[PDB]
């Protein structure tokens, strides 16, 4: 499937996703956002059956949307991926489950803590330091377990996410056509325009 | 399964073998074949012995609440809640069911109702694993109008045959009489029938 | 009181007053009658020509049930209708598990269970019918009559509607001059008489005499309508009777 | 494919003198790539404790419901759930999803308030309950566990011996299972005191 | 199910039922709307025949359905809950299949249907 | 004044339809009678036919619900019968799923809490019936067990229903507070009913023809009518000392 | 698994092996298959263990809401009727096969049940994977008029023979004797002829073998007062 | 038909009045008295048990303190009954909310969720209201200690000192008389009974006749400690305060 | 058909009284008297076989009903709700415990239960309150020995000691003067036929009393031998023989 990366650094979480959108034969976009807002400091990127993945993180969205309009008030990371995987827990034993795989990066304003939670289709949640979905991870772990220091600035978060992309570039046949980079920290979700 | 029910001048007699098998295993060497869903109307069971017996019982409470409203069922009715039964659920059901009874108006009467769920009347009928090595004899032995003793002797031998040939058959032979007299049981034993 | 408002409701008697109201609309309508003969059932009813416009013969009343059913009632004929397509679904079902033909008393308790359920309810209404009914089945010849309330008994004659008084009368002394038995075509001439002289309490209006028979050795135990020589022959019997 | 071994990881139960022990590894991988090492398989509802091994998502979905249950019966009941109790909840809750199953393997471990007495329990992901004196094993190393608990185990250990016991135990079984291993914990469970230690183990 | 006609015509051609919730409006608190030239406020009365009362936690008069619609009342304060709650999933399931937050309009329209099918459905006021 | 048209409390706690539905009872005018004896139980019940035009064998108030279980009724036919075929399905459907007879006293049981159920819901009027089911049940023998419109139910020594119960209710405790025992004590079922038929006529003060009473009559393993030449040859017998 | 049962003078006896199996694995060497359905009415599965133990309190939870509402004792019959009509129902899915046993007003019975909804009925039974070698003790020891201390002697023999011969069964015997009017006797490890011997080293560590890397205390306790 | 019989239990007075609201309100006027006190430090919730026996079994007895979950409790006054319909569903919504969000609800969610429910039985179904006033006495980690009261119509409101029940008028007189903003746990405990010593239909106020509860972070450090106080509990707090 | 009766039939009065609950207890109020009296190791509930006819077996009717082998419920009021309520009140403590936890409901937990299914006939669609006031009266091991009154309501409450029904009032007063805290069951007994003596007319005997205990386990009625933990039910119904003996000693 798609490459979906994401590393929680000293003061955010850096979630990195491919542009490539492949039906069969054709590479028919290479400039595709595999991500929605859930609330102003929640980012969640995925990758999975085409048409299920945006179908579940538009649904996703509306859901917290309508929970933060009622209370006035924004669900904490880990409120929005216990109920991301509720939801998806809930699917696998559907009539068709939803073959969505999703990362969850948060900014606690409570906590001041960047938080990065890992999803699969079953419903399989664990908080991590850095984590990806499908082959993405085969490819870059070893450099993240070399070089990833939990003190880490952006920048240098930012560094480490280039050399894993790069490693990518070389020994993956499948032409993914690049990754846009988005940050969560404190004053909310920004997309770095050059990478 | 070697099963038979015969019509003659007194009424009508079932007539059955006592084995049970699965595989080569034989479970249950003295079983009885021969069920009362009535006083005088008997069924002799082939196929699925969880698909009869369930199909047995749901027939027997049928006649109890026939018999509480209308009085006593007649054979032919009996005969017809089996077909209503086996034809309406024939995809789940694997049940070849031989219905025997005795009315004073109708006297004896045989029906037979195999896999398909349709409904034979019949002088008389075999069924069963062991009925196919005795279709040659049973034809050729038949009479119209034999007395109890006649048609004890007819069933006994080609019960007999069929259980001689068929793996899947043995043990006793067990048989009801139905007549105005009422019912008799009679049991027959191996070292009685083999030297037939 | 308001005990009388409500169906299904006792009032301090004990007493269902929505049905025995039912029975008004029965005692209201034309007389209807059924006598039992030595080997099956004769039913006869009158039907008021109501304008000269009336088609002679073709609104028939009397109802057949399976072969070997007749149904006659009194009262509000829609009622009478809704009972016998109900009797058909029911001698339809029987027929269908138990192969022969429903036998008339077990017919009769399916009638009678139908009827008396329309009377535990407030959210229905009685049925504004008594029906004679009967036929012949493997025990010989049956003749029973139904009331609102769910109430049926068998019947050696039995009569219904505005000239029921004068029919049961009739009927009494045909039972008692004939304790051996009446034949199915005395039966026929019999009924004929009966209704002439039970249409004394519909005596404004002219009518139409309309008769059904099922009979061992006549109609081979089959319910038939009583046709031609045979109809006119019974008129005759009954219009010399009154005169 | 097989759901029971996707994830991988195992635990184990065993009981001392007034006493018992469950143990876990903190393995969560997806078949061949290791995920995390912070995956804890036993969870507690009052003094009642819980080791679930199978697939994660229905471990993480048990432990909820678990905890949904145990809270309403203390909210009514006016008590914390025993361990016999808790074990019968326990199957009643996987046989009502009979033609449906978590693909589970359960393991209670506790001592009962009231009576003092030492109590292990295991489960099939249907409910059979597996009510041993010695000892309970679970998870994608189960063959180990069962060589290393059989010879290893003997009866009436006191708490500090039963550790090093169900320690060894674990330890090594997960050493001969590719799917088992990145770490493990120990919980030694008293009448009024629990203690719980992280073993040091190879990363590989 | 209950299916009783409560909202029934009467013979001057008035549903009384929806006349007495109108009396309802008249009893609850005052409220008020003003639209400037770019800008509109919504002025509500709190009867001062409760004090102890904690301002922080008790429900506020006007509620927001989305980013840019609020929604002020006057009648029975459970009653406007119900109408709140569908008003704010009808915003979002608009946001969901439009792709575009509601209209002012299109959300009046909305909870007056809802309003109105409460006048001729049975089993309820 | 809708407490008295549906079963819903009245302010002195009584249920008005219940009480109407026992004055219902009694529209027939018939009485019934049911005394045990030491291999049967025996019920005895008048049979009026007033019109010459009935047929006079289709009339009865005593049904055989099962082979063991007979059934009496005091009340309208319609309900009688209503209350009949929904004994005789329950009695069908008990043996189909726990594989025995079901008992006299169980079946009593499940129609009087089906009776309870017409005094609590009030979609569903109560029958105006008195059901007494007779029977030699095979663990606790000779057994009389009578329902009500209230859904109250009882075992009995002896029992009867109807206008005259209390004059025939007393007949029985005197007979009972001489011989001081729970039955009858007779060998043949011939002479219970002959006791039934002669403490019957005690009672009312009334002599009865073969056509004027109609009896059931409980065994082990089956319960059966009589026939009007079966009373005919019991009158003889009972006039003959 | 073996089980049988044999039916005597005044009685029927049920015995039954005590190991449980995951495939070649032996999970308890000490099981009990003998299940109560009612006091006086005992059973034995094999098949399924989750569903011969969860079909025998189903119906033992409805036979004993039945007894209470007729006011008799529970009988044989109706657990036969109860459980056939629910296995049947669901087709062989639930993979319960019993060997039902028990003493009642009726008298003594002994009915065997296949998970398809079929029901065998004999003087000797036998059920499981050491069936066959049960089953052959059997036929070459049942006579006609056994004593209650006969019946308990073949029906040990029977489960012995799976036991010794089957992979399947093993370790001890678990026996029921039911006699009519008497309490029925649960003799659990009646015989007791597989105990391990004593290992030629003990495997007790010295304190302090194992590398740990944190300790601290677990709360089990509820939130604190003050 | 059915219609004849139907008291029409959700239909507005003339006056644009819910009755059956009204006179479900007329009957928990009844009931016995229920005080929730919110200081800085935590919530009182005081209740009195109505005219007792000395034969009653008191120590296992509730009519009046139930816990919703270990952060949320409840004060009843009406139909005790009524009441535990509503307590079990609620206790089933906090669960489900930890279950979904895996935080405990926050005690605005679960009071507005059965006030919902109440104002369901008003509005449809034909059914009589619940005859039940609650006090919510509540902490989460947004707003901290909040009192919230919801009745028979479905509607709920937040105070810092509020009565249910009987001679709620009295009550609320001398709670806004001597309440104040700084007030502290063990200030307001006095104030509550007090209050109910004041207010009691009953001769004198005694421990056989209360249920008494706090809601304190008087638990070790940074957590919420819930106190259902026993029997010898109420009357020791009863002669400390100098009521006996 | 259909039950059309989908609205409440009992419903707030201007005053706040819920009519049909009041009328409920007038039917319990004439209702024949039963009492319990809880002791130190044991519990006792009686009542009065108030037989309609001579000629009716007061055996076969029973007023103290078994729920579970350690509860027992006795009533006031109108026997046929009574006796549906223990039908529910036995199949509820299976479905909604028994079925889940594997053991019998603990008394307060089974009160709880029979209360809900008093309550909703208070509030459900078309239908009337059960006319009967409960006394159930159970033992289990982490509660102890327990009594408790069920109303039409569905209010329960726990007694030391308390009697429903026609003598009521004069029978509460009784046993308010001779209950201590330190009754042994045999105690509680001997006031049980004191204090029932006093609401009946006629003849007072073991034949006319139904008198169940809820104190040891019964190894003799559990009906097998072999499991050590199973040591059968505290539940016993006293025998006509048994009352009489403690009549002697009256
Ligand atoms: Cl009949
Ligand atoms: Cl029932
Ligand atoms: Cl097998
Ligand atoms: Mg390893
Ligand atoms: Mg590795
Ligand atoms: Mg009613």
């Amino acid at each position: 499937m798609d490459i979906i990366l994401g590393i929680r650094v000293q003061d955010s979480v850096i979630l990195a996703s491919s542009k490539a959108v492949t039906r069969g034969i054709s590479v028919l976009k290479d400039s595709d956002d595999k991500t929605r807002q859930l609330s102003p400091h929640t980012l969640m990127s995925f990758a999975g059956e085409a048409g299920d993945t945006v179908q579940f993180a538009e649904y996703i969205q509306a859901n917290i949307q309508l929970y933060s309009i009622r209370e006035d008030y924004e669900l904490s990371p880990q409120a929005v991926s216990s109920f991301v995987r509720q939801e998806l827990a809930k699917s696998i034993r559907s009539r068709r489950p939803y073959q969505v795989n999703v990362l969850i990066g948060g900014y606690d304003k409570k906590k001041n803590k960047p938080e990065l939670y890992q999803i699969d289709y079953l419903g399989t949640k664990v908080e991590l330091p850095y984590g990806a979905h499908g082959y993405s991870g085969f490819y870059t772990f070893s450099l993240l377990d070399h070089h990833y220091r939990p003190d880490m600035t952006t920048e240098e978060g930012l560094d480490l996410l280039k050399l894993c992309v790069q490693e990518l570039e070389k020994r993956m046949p499948m032409d993914f056509k690049g990754v846009i980079v988005k940050i969560v920290d404190k004053d909310g979700i920004r997309q770095v325009d050059d990478f | 399964t070697t099963i038979m029910a015969v019509e003659f001048d007194g009424g009508v007699v079932m007539g059955s073998d006592s084995r049970v098998s699965a595989g080569e295993a034989v479970v249950n060497r003295v079983f009885d074949k021969l069920s009362p869903l009535h006083e005088r109307i008997y069924c002799a069971l082939s196929g699925s012995a969880a698909d009869t017996q369930a199909i047995a019982d749901i027939v027997q409470y049928h006649l109890e609440l026939y018999t509480s409203q209308y009085g006593t069922p007649s054979t032919e009715t009996a005969a017809s809640v089996f077909k209503e039964l086996c034809y309406e659920n024939k995809d789940n059901l694997t049940a070849g069911i031989i219905v025997a009874g005795y009315d004073d108006k109708n006297k004896g009467e045989v029906y037979t109702i195999p896999l398909g769920g349709s409904v034979h009347k019949l002088p008389y009928a075999i069924a069963g694993s062991g009925s196919t090595f005795i279709y040659g004899y049973c034809d050729k032995n038949f009479r119209e109008n034999m007395s109890k003793e006649e048609t004890v002797d007819f069933i006994k031998h080609s019960l007999s045959q069929a259980i001689k040939w068929d793996g899947s058959s043995g043990g006793v032979i067990r048989m009801v009489v139905l007549t105005a007299a009422g019912v008799e049981r009679l049991i027959f034993y191996p070292d009685e029938y083999e030297q037939l | 009181t308001g005990y009388d408002l409500s169906n299904s409701v006792f009032s301090p008697d004990g007493r269902n007053f929505q049905v025995e109201y039912a029975v008004k609309a029965v005692e209201n309508g034309t007389t209807s009658i059924g006598i039992k003969c030595n080997d099956g059932v004769v039913f006869a009813v009158e039907k008021l020509i109501t304008s000269k416009l009336l088609v002679p013969q073709k609104n028939v009343k009397i109802q057949v049930v399976d072969r070997h059913i007749g149904c006659v009632y009194s009262g509000l004929i829609p009622d009478g209708r809704h009972l016998v397509n109900r009797g058909r679904e029911e001698a339809a079902s029987f027929k269908k598990l138990y192969k022969t033909p429903i036998p008339i008393p077990a017919f009769a308790d399916r009638l009678g269970q139908y009827v008396q359920a329309h009377t535990l309810y407030n959210s229905v209404r009685p049925f504004g019918v008594s029906t004679i009914f009967g036929g012949v089945d493997k025990n010989g010849a049956h003749l029973y009559m139904l009331e609102p309330s769910g109430s049926y008994w068998g019947y050696k004659g039995a009569a219904t509607g505005k000239g029921r008084q004068s029919a049961k009368a009739e009927l009494e002394k045909l039972v008692d001059h004939h304790p051996e038995g009446l034949s199915a075509r005395e039966a026929v001439k019999q009924a004929a008489k009966i209704i002439y002289l039970a249409h004394e309490d519909n005596k404004e209006k002219d009518f139409e005499l309309e008769i059904s028979w099922c009979s061992l050795s006549e109609t081979n135990g089959l319910h038939k309508f009583v046709k031609g020589d045979l109809l006119q022959e019974a008129i005759d019997f009954a219009q010399k009777e009154i005169n | 494919s097989d759901p029971s071994s996707i994830n991988g990881g195992i635990v184990v139960a065993m009981t001392g003198k007034d006493c018992v022990a469950i143990a876990c590894d903190l393995r969560l991988g997806s078949q061949s790539l290791g995920v995390s090492n912070k995956f804890e398989k036993i969870f507690h509802y009052g003094h009642v404790f819980l080791g679930i091994t199978g697939l994660a998502t229905d471990v993480t979905t048990l432990n909820e419901m678990f905890r949904y249950k145990t809270n309403l019966y203390k909210l009514k009941e006016e008590r914390a759930i025993e361990p016999e109790t808790f074990t019968q909840l326990v199957s009643s809750s996987l046989y009502e999803r009979r033609f449906g199953p978590y693909f589970v393997g359960p393991v209670v471990a506790g001592i009962n308030s009231k009576s003092g007495k030492p109590f292990i329990a295991g489960f099939d992901l249907i409910g059979c309950i597996d009510e041993a004196k010695d000892f309970i094993v679970s998870g994608t190393a189960s063959d180990q566990l069962f060589g290393m608990c059989e010879s290893l185990y003997e009866p009436n250990l006191e708490p500090e011996d039963l550790f090093e016991t169900i320690s060894q135990a674990l330890l090594n079984a997960a050493d001969r299972d590719a799917l088992s291993g990145w770490g493990a914990v120990v919980y030694i469970i008293k009448k009024d005191e629990v203690v719980k230690r992280y073993l040091k183990m190879r990363q590989d | 199910g209950y299916d009783r006609a409560l909202s029934i015509f009467s013979p001057d051609g008035h549903i009384f039922q929806v006349e007495y919730a109108l009396e309802a409006v008249k009893r609850g608190t005052c409220a008020v709307g003003v639209k400037g030239k770019n800008c509109v406020v919504l002025g509500c009365e709190r009867r001062s025949t409760l004090k102890l009362q904690d301002t922080r936690i008790t429900p506020s008069k006007v509620s927001k359905i989305d980013s840019h619609v609020v929604l002020s009342f006057s009648g029975l304060n459970a009653d406007s809950r119900i109408l709140i709650e569908k008003a704010r999933v009808e915003a979002q399931s608009h946001r969901l299949t439009l792709e575009d937050p509601v209209t002012v309009e299109y959300l009046t329209r909305y909870v007056a249907g809802v309003q109105q099918r409460y006048t001729q459905s049975g089993g309820v006021r | 004044g809708y407490d008295r048209h549906i079963t819903i409390f009245s302010p002195e706690g009584r249920l008005y339809q219940v009480e109407y539905a026992f004055k219902a009872t009694n529209q027939t005018n018939i009485n019934s009678l049911a005394v045990r004896g030491k291999d049967c139980t025996v019920v005895i019940s008048q049979k009026k036919v007033p019109d010459k035009l009935l047929d006079p064998t289709t009339v009865s108030y005593i049904f055989c619900i099962s082979r063991t279980i007979g059934m009496v009724v005091n009340g309208p036919i319609p309900d009688a019968r209503n209350a009949a075929l929904r004994a005789k399905a329950e009695a069908a459907e008990f043996r189909y799923k726990y594989g025995y007879d079901m008992p006299c006293d169980v079946l009593a049981k499940r129609m009087a809490n089906l009776s309870q159920i017409y005094t609590q819901r009030a979609y569903m009027r109560p029958l105006g019936v008195i059901l007494t089911f007779v029977s030699v049940d095979e663990e606790l023998g000779p057994s009389i067990y009578k329902t009500d419109p209230a859904g109250y139910y009882v075992g009995y020594k002896a029992t009867a229903t109807g206008p005259k119960q209390q004059e025939i209710t007393t007949n029985l405790e005197n007979h009972f507070k001489k011989s001081k025992i729970d039955h009858i004590n007779e060998e043949s079922w011939e002479k219970v009913v002959e006791f039934a038929i002669t403490h019957m006529i005690d009672a009312l003060g009334t002599e009865f023809s073969k056509n004027d009473l109609e009896v059931g009559v409980a065994t082990k393993d089956k319960f059966f009518t009589l026939s009007a030449e079966n009373i005919e040859e019991r009158l003889v017998a009972i006039a003959e000392q | 698994t073996t089980i049988v049962g044999v039916k005597f003078n005044n009685g029927v006896v049920i015995a039954a092996d005590t190991r449980s199996t995951q495939g070649p694995i032996v999970a308890d060497k000490n099981c009990a298959k003998l299940h109560r359905i009612s006091p006086k009415i005992w059973c034995a599965g094999a098949g399924t263990a989750a569903d011969t133990e969860a079909v025998t309190q189903l119906i033992g939870s409805n036979i004993e809401l039945h007894s209470l509402y007729t006011s008799r004792e529970p009988r044989v019959v109706s657990a036969l009727q109860m459980l056939k009509q629910h296995l049947f129902k669901y087709q062989g899915h639930i993979g319960a096969y019993l060997i039902v046993a028990g003493v009642d007003p009726t008298g003594s019975h002994l009915f065997s049940i296949h998970a398809h909804g079929s029901t065998d009925v004999g003087y000797y039974l036998s059920l499981g994977s050491g069936s066959l070698a049960a089953m052959a003790v059997l036929e070459s020891h049942w006579k006609q008029d056994l004593t209650k201390e006969e019946a308990i002697k073949l029906a040990s023999d029977a489960i012995q023979a799976g036991i010794w011969n089957d992979l399947g069964s093993g370790s001890n015997v678990d026996v029921c004797v039911m006699e009519i009017g008497k309490d029925a006797e649960y003799l659990r490890n009646y015989l007791t002829p597989n105990v391990r011997e004593e290992k030629q080293k003990s495997y007790k560590f010295p304190r302090g073998t194992t590398a740990v890397l944190k300790e601290s205390i677990v709360n089990i306790c509820d939130i604190q007062e003050e | 038909g059915s219609r004849r019989y139907d008291s029409r239990t959700t239909i507005f007075s003339p006056e644009g009045r819910l009755y059956q609201v009204e006179y479900a309100l007329e009957s928990i006027s009844h009931a016995g008295t229920a005080i929730g006190i919110m200081a800085s430090d935590g919530i009182v919730l005081a209740a009195e048990r109505k005219v007792t026996s000395t034969l009653l079994e008191q120590d296992t007895s509730t009519e009046k303190l139930y816990k919703l979950n270990d952060k949320i409790a409840v004060a009843v006054a009406g139909l005790t009954a009524d009441a535990e319909i509503l307590i079990n569903t609620a206790r089933i919504h906090a669960q489900n909310y930890l279950k979904t969000y895996n935080e405990d609800i926050p005690v605005e969610i679960l009071v507005r969720r059965l006030s919902d429910i109440k104002q369901g039985y008003t509005q449809h179904g034909g059914l009589r209201p619940f005859g039940v006033s609650f006090i919510y006495a509540g902490y989460d980690d947004r707003y901290g200690y909040q009192l919230y009261t919801s009745n028979p119509s479905g509607n709920y409101t937040g105070w810092k000192a509020i009565s249910v029940g009987a001679n709620t008028s009295a009550a609320q007189t001398l709670l806004q008389m001597d309440y104040k903003d700084d007030m502290k746990v063990d200030d307001a405990i006095e104030l509550a009974l007090k209050t109910l010593s004041k207010t009691t239909d009953s001769s004198a106020l005694t421990y056989d006749r209360l249920e008494f509860a706090t809601i304190r972070k008087g638990a070790n450090d940074g957590e919420v400690y819930q106190k259902i106080f026993k029997p010898q509990e109420i009357k020791d707090i009863l002669v400390k305060t100098g009521i006996t | 058909m259909t039950d059309r009766y989908s609205f409440s039939l009992t419903t707030f009065s201007p005053s706040g009284k819920l009519g049909q609950i009041d009328y409920a207890l007038t039917a319990v109020k004439q209702g024949v008297t039963s009492l319990g009296i809880k002791a130190t190791n044991g519990v006792v509930i009686a009542t009065e076989k108030k037989s309609s006819s001579p000629l009716a077996m007061s055996e076969t009717l029973s007023k103290v009903s078994l729920l579970t082998p350690d509860i027992g419920a006795v009533y006031s009021g109108m026997g046929p709700d009574y006796r549906v309520l223990v039908d529910k009140s036995r199949k509820v403590a299976h479905t909604s415990y028994k079925r889940i936890y594997g053991e019998y409901p603990p008394t307060k937990l089974l009160v709880s239960e029979v209360a809900k299914i008093m309550q909703e006939a208070t509030q459900s669609g078309g239908v009337r309150p059960f006319g009967v006031s409960l006394l159930i009266a159970g033992h289990d091991e982490f509660n102890g020995f327990s009594l408790y009154q069920v109303d039409p309501s569905g209010s329960y409450f726990p007694w030391k000691a308390t009697a429903i029904g026609k003598g009521s009032v004069a029978a509460k007063t009784f046993l308010e003067k001779r209950w201590n805290d330190e009754l042994e069951l045999e105690d509680a007994i001997h006031i049980a036929l004191l204090t029932l003596k006093e609401s009946v007319e006629g003849e007072f005997n073991g034949d006319t009393i139904e008198l169940a205990i809820i104190g040891d386990e019964n190894p003799d009625l559990l009906g097998y031998t072999g499991i050590p933990t199973d040591k059968g039910p505290r539940f016993r119904k006293l025998t006509s023989q048994e009352i009489n003996d403690r009549l002697e000693a009256l």
